[PDB]
């Protein structure tokens, strides 16, 4: 089996304001994304 | 919780069907300030705390 740990990304997290879970966002395959942040 | 050390819950990212609590017979009192309890189902807030 395999194990994954987010503790190598951050040591801790507090005061969480938002959470969302869905399906994965991600010859060879080319993946393109656009990230915008408008009006919150 | 005890009154000197009251607890808080944060409510977000949900649909607040306030009519469920307003029309409940399990309460002895229900009073609102700054808002009417019969209009709550038509309102949106940035945060709700209980
Ligand atoms: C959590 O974050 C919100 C938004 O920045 C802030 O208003 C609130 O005071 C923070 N809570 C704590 C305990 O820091």
């Amino acid at each position: 089996s395999w194990m994954e740990s987010e503790f190598r990304v951050y040591s801790s997290a507090n005061n969480c304001t938002f959470e969302y879970v869905s399906q994965p966002f991600l010859f060879k395959n080319l993946r393109e994304f656009v990230f915008k942040n408008i009006d919150g | 919780a005890s009154v000197y050390a009251w607890n808080r819950k944060r409510i977000s990212n949900c649909v607040a069907d306030y009519s469920v609590l307003y029309n409940s017979a399990s309460f002895s009192t229900f009073k609102c300030y700054g808002v009417s309890p019969t209009k709550l189902n038509d309102l949106c807030f940035t945060n709700v705390y209980a």
